[PDB]
């Protein structure tokens, strides 16, 4: 049972000197929880952030294998971000604690300064979804 | 850091 077809719609653009992240929505999810469902949330942050201050976080929908938050960020780290990547962490809350990977993928600022960002990126694993950067167009 | 990772419901 490690069916991963769950995708997700993230978005990741730069206007105004600065990086504008939106996270729409996610389909095809599969149950991570003994309820039958799987409840994840909205993680991106911008490496290196010893201030703490670049981390972004949603908190989880609801009761939904195909939840929507539509979460607009906008930062922008220092000029020396550019080969830096935008870390999205996508784990299945469970109220309590967190044991649920659901996938993690990040977006180079480098590519994005010379081209935005926007499509279905599929779950990858921490090394895989870091280290690379393919979203499926679908469309 | 704190522990933001398990940081939200209770
Ligand atoms: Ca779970
Ligand atoms: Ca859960």
């Amino acid at each position: 049972h490690t069916e991963k077809r769950g995708r997700i719609y993230l978005k990741a653009e730069v206007t105004d000197e600065k990086l504008h992240v939106t996270v729409r929505d996610a389909k095809n999810l599969i149950p991570m929880d003994p309820n039958g469902l799987s409840d994840p949330y909205v993680k991106l942050k911008l490496i290196p952030d010893p201030k703490n201050e670049s981390k972004q976080k949603t908190k989880t929908i609801r009761s939904t294998l195909n939840p929507q938050w539509n979460e607009s960020f906008t930062f922008k780290l220092k000029p020396s971000d550019k080969d830096r990547r935008l870390s999205v962490e996508i784990w299945d809350w469970d109220r309590t604690t967190r044991n649920d990977f659901m996938g993690s993928l990040s977006f180079g600022v480098s590519e994005l300064m010379k081209m935005p960002a926007s499509g279905w990126y599929k779950l990858l694993n921490q090394e895989e979804g870091e280290y690379y950067n393919v979203p499926i167009p679908e469309g | 850091d704190q522990s933001d990772f398990e940081g939200f419901s209770y």
